[PDB]
C-alpha cells in the first residue's frame, strides 16, 4: 500500500505540474492581454482630447 | 532555382516592404495560375507580415484592436 | 544654421530656415554645458525637425543655435579604439586621452546586402568544451547568454574575448547597453586585471573595445549605443577582415530603450507595451551582425526574459534572431563546474549533422542523452537508494557523473587569481575526447580525473598524479600540538593586543566648505535680465 | 538627528514637490559623497514619487505609455 501510494502521488505531482504549466501559460496570455487592453484604453482616452 | 522565384523582404527591410512582399510574390505566381500552369507559393511567416502591417497601422495612428492589430 | 524651437524632456524640436538635415543626422547644440548631440528622428513639417537627445536637455533655451553635422553620429573606429571606453557619440570616457582614430564612421548603416552574405553556415570554434560540443556558435550568428550574477558570466565573456583573439585573431567589442555604472566599472577593472585590456604604452595589445551607454543616460543614448559597438565591430569586419566578437550586454535593455524613445516621440505602443517598430528596430541591429565576404561578426547577447515569460514580444522577437543559447545555471555552478553552462538547456541551431557532420552530431547527442538519462533518475536515487537500481543504470550514473565533470575547464583569464593554467581545447580533440568517455574507454579512471583539464590526454595524467598521491601520504602524520596553550592566550591578553583607534566627538565637516549665505527673498530677472527682487504687487 | 537630514514632501504638497524631493535629498547627500564622507539616502516610497511624476506628465499632455507612465 505504501509503495502503491508512492507511485500514485508520483503521477499526482506530474499531473499537478502539467496542469500548472498550462495554467501558467494561460496566465501569461492574460497578463499580456491585460497590459495591451489597458494601454489601448489609455491611448484612446488621450487621443480623444488631442 | 530553375523553377523558383524567391521574394525576400528581410528583417532589416522596411515594414511596407514586408507588408507588400507576399502580394508581390502572389502577383508573380498568379502569372502561372493565369496562363494555365500551376504555381506553389510559400509565405514564410505570414505572422511577420501581420506584425509589419501592425507597425504601419500604429504609425498611421489607426486604432488598435485585439493584441494591437488594426482590425 | 538651425535653432531650438521646442524642448519637451529628452525630445527637442529644431527649426531650420535653410534646408533640413536628414533623418538620423547628428546635430550639435552650439553653446551648452556639455556636448549635446541630437539625432534627427522625423521631419515634422513647417521647417521643423524632431530630434532625440543623447544627453540631458536641462538648460536648453528656445532659440539656441544648432549646427547640423551633415551626417549621422560618427564614431572613431580602428585599432586605436582597443582597450578604450567610448560613450554613444564617440567620446572617450575612460579618461585616458583622446581616441586614436583610424577612421570616423557613421553608426547608421544598411545591412550587408544579399550578394555580400555568406551561404556557408560554419562553426566558430571557441576553445570551450561545453560550448564547442553541445551548443556550438555559428560564425556570424547571434548567441543568447542566459547568465546572471555569480554564475561566472564575466569570466566567460573575457574568455570568449581571449580565445577568439588567440585563435582566429579577431578583436572584440563590448556594447554595454544600459548597464549600471558599478557593473560597467567592475567589468572594466576585471578586464584590466585579466589582461584583455591594457593601459598606457601596451594599449595596442588589448583585445576589446568597450562601448558604454550607461543607465543614467537618456533613452536616446541607450538606444543607439549598440549601433556604436556595431560600427566598431564592422570596421574590424570590413576593413581589417577579422572574425569579430560583439557583446550586446542585455539586448532587452536595447529593446526597452528603443521602446522609450518610441513612446517619447508620441507613437502608439503595440502589443504588450512595446514600440510598434519593435521587430524592425531589433532587426536593424541584428542584421548588421552577419558574415560578409570579408569577415564576420559573432554576437553574444545577454537576454533577459521580462516576467519569466518567453512569449513576451521582446524575447519572442529576439529569439527569432538567435542561433544558439548558452544558459548559465546556478545549480551547475554549485557543483563546482566552471564554466557554468547548463549542458541540457543550452541549444544551438548549428547542432544538426548537415553543418557539423554526423561524427560531432552523434557525439553531442549521445552526451546530451546520457546526461538526460542521469537527470531523470535523480528522483529515483534520492528516494529509493543510490545502489538501489541496476548496474547499467549506475553505469550511466558513473558515465554522466564523469562527463558532467569533464565539461568543466580551466580558463586562461582566471589563472591570475586561481593559479590553475587555462587550457584551450580544440574541436576535434573535444569530439575524440567525449566519444571515448561515451563508449566507455575511461570507465576505470576516477571522476575527479575529469575535472578542470583540457582534453583526454590530461584526465590520464590527472589520475596518474592521483595514484602517485597514494604513495605520498605515508610521508608524515596528522596532529595538532598544545590543545590549550599553543597560541590561544587569556582573553584579557587578546583584548590587550588590539590597538585603540582614535575617535573624536567633533565630527568636523567644515573642511573645504564655502558657506554661502542664501537669501530668503525671491530674486527674479527683470526685462533687461538683471537679478531683481519680486515686484511686490500682483 | 545629529546625522540625519529629513526631506519631506508630504501628500498635501504639490506633485512637482513630490517629484523633486528625491532629487533634492540626493543633492543634499551628494555633499557627503563628494567631500570624502559617507552617505545613506533612503527614498521612502519611490512608488509615490513615480505617481507624482506621472501626474505632472499626463497633465502636461506628454504621450503616455504603460500603466499611464511616460517614456
Amino acid at each position: 500500500e505504501h509503495a502503491s501510494r508512492m507511485s500514485a502521488m508520483e503521477n499526482s505531482t506530474k499531473s499537478a505540474g502539467e496542469m500548472l504549466g498550462k495554467l501558467t501559460l494561460d496566465y501569461n496570455r492574460k497578463r499580456q492581454a491585460t497590459i495591451t487592453t489597458e494601454l489601448i484604453e489609455i491611448i484612446a482616452g488621450a487621443s480623444a482630447l488631442m | 532555382m530553375r523553377y523558383t522565384i524567391m521574394v525576400s523582404a528581410t528583417a532589416s527591410d522596411a515594414a511596407p516592404l514586408q507588408f507588400l512582399a507576399p502580394y508581390s510574390g502572389c502577383a508573380m505566381a498568379e502569372y502561372f495560375r493565369d496562363t494555365g500552369k500551376h504555381g506553389l507559393i510559400i509565405y514564410d511567416d505570414l505572422s511577420k507580415q501581420s506584425v509589419a502591417y501592425r507597425q504601419m497601422s500604429l504609425l498611421l495612428r489607426r486604432p488598435p484592436g485585439r493584441e494591437a492589430f488594426p482590425g | 544654421a538651425g535653432y531650438v524651437s521646442q524642448v519637451i524632456g529628452p525630445v527637442v524640436d529644431v527649426r531650420f530656415d535653410g534646408e533640413l538635415p536628414s533623418i538620423l543626422s547628428s546635430l550639435e547644440v552650439e553653446g551648452h554645458s556639455v556636448r549635446l548631440v541630437l539625432e534627427v528622428a522625423q521631419h515634422m513639417g513647417d521647417n521643423t525637425v524632431r530630434c532625440i537627445a543623447m544627453d540631458s536637455t536641462d538648460g536648453l533655451v528656445r532659440g539656441q543655435k544648432v549646427v547640423d553635422t551633415g551626417s549621422p553620429i560618427k564614431v572613431p573606429v580602428g585599432r586605436g579604439t582597443l582597450g578604450r571606453i567610448m560613450n554613444v557619440i564617440g567620446e572617450p570616457v575612460d579618461e585616458q586621452g583622446p581616441i586614436d582614430a583610424a577612421d570616423i564612421w557613421s553608426i547608421h548603416r544598411e545591412a550587408p546586402e544579399f550578394t555580400e552574405q555568406s551561404t556557408e553556415q560554419e562553426i566558430l570554434v571557441t576553445g570551450i568544451k561545453v560550448v564547442d560540443l553541445l551548443a556550438p556558435y555559428q560564425r556570424g550568428g547571434k548567441i543568447g547568454l542566459f547568465g546572471g550574477a555569480g554564475v561566472g558570466k564575466t569570466v566567460l565573456i573575457m574568455e570568449l574575448i581571449n580565445n577568439v583573439a588567440k585563435a582566429h585573431g579577431g578583436f572584440s567589442v563590448f556594447a554595454g547597453v544600459g548597464e549600471r555604472t558599478r557593473e560597467g566599472n567592475d567589468l572594466y577593472r576585471e578586464m584590466i586585471e585579466s589582461g584583455v585590456i591594457k593601459l598606457g604604452a601596451e594599449r595596442g595589445n588589448s583585445k576589446c573595445t568597450l562601448v558604454y551607454g550607461q543607465m543614467n543616460e537618456p533613452p536616446g543614448a541607450r538606444a543607439r549605443v549598440a549601433l556604436t559597438g556595431l560600427t566598431v565591430a564592422e570596421y574590424f569586419r570590413d576593413i581589417e577582415g577579422q572574425d569579430v566578437l560583439l557583446f550586446v550586454d542585455n539586448i532587452f535593455r536595447f529593446t526597452q530603450a528603443n521602446s522609450e524613445v518610441s513612446a517619447l516621440l508620441g507613437r502608439i505602443p503595440s502589443a504588450v507595451g512595446y514600440q510598434p517598430t519593435l521587430a524592425t528596430d531589433l532587426g536593424g541591429l541584428q542584421e548588421r551582425i552577419t558574415t560578409t565576404t570579408k569577415g564576420s561578426i559573432t554576437s553574444v547577447q545577454a537576454v533577459y526574459v521580462p516576467a519569466d515569460d518567453l512569449t513576451d514580444p521582446a524575447p519572442a522577437t529576439t529569439f527569432a534572431h538567435l542561433d544558439a543559447t548558452t544558459v548559465l545555471s546556478r545549480s551547475i555552478a554549485e557543483l563546482g563546474i566552471y564554466p557554468a553552462v547548463d549542458p541540457l538547456d543550452s541549444t544551438s541551431r548549428m547542432l544538426n549533422p548537415n553543418v557539423i557532420g554526423a561524427e560531432h552530431y552523434n557525439v553531442a547527442r549521445g552526451v546530451q542523452k546520457v546526461l538526460q538519462d542521469y537527470k531523470n533518475l535523480q528522483d529515483i536515487i534520492a528516494i529509493l537508494g543510490m545502489d538501489e537500481l541496476s548496474e547499467e543504470d549506475k553505469l550511466t550514473v558513473a558515465r554522466a557523473r564523469k562527463i558532467q565533470r569533464f565539461l568543466s575547464q580551466p580558463f586562461q583569464v582566471a589563472e591570475v587569481f586561481t593559479g590553475t593554467p587555462g587550457k584551450y581545447v580544440d574541436l576535434a580533440d573535444t569530439i575524440s575526447g567525449f566519444q571515448g568517455v561515451l563508449t566507455g574507454k575511461y570507465d576505470d579512471l576516477p571522476e575527479m580525473a575529469f575535472y578542470m583539464v583540457g582534453d583526454i590526454k590530461e584526465v590520464k595524467e590527472k589520475a596518474d598524479k592521483m595514484a602517485k598521491d597514494i604513495a605520498s601520504r605515508k610521508e608524515a602524520d596528522n596532529k595538532k600540538v598544545s590543545e590549550e596553550l599553543k597560541d590561544i592566550p587569556s582573553l584579557d591578553k587578546l583584548v590587550s593586543e588590539i590597538k585603540e583607534v582614535v575617535i573624536e566627538e567633533d565630527d568636523g565637516l567644515e573642511e573645504d566648505f564655502k558657506a554661502e549665505a542664501l537669501s530668503s527673498e525671491t530674486v527674479v530677472l527683470n526685462e533687461e535680465g538683471k537679478s531683481v527682487p519680486l515686484p511686490k504687487k500682483n
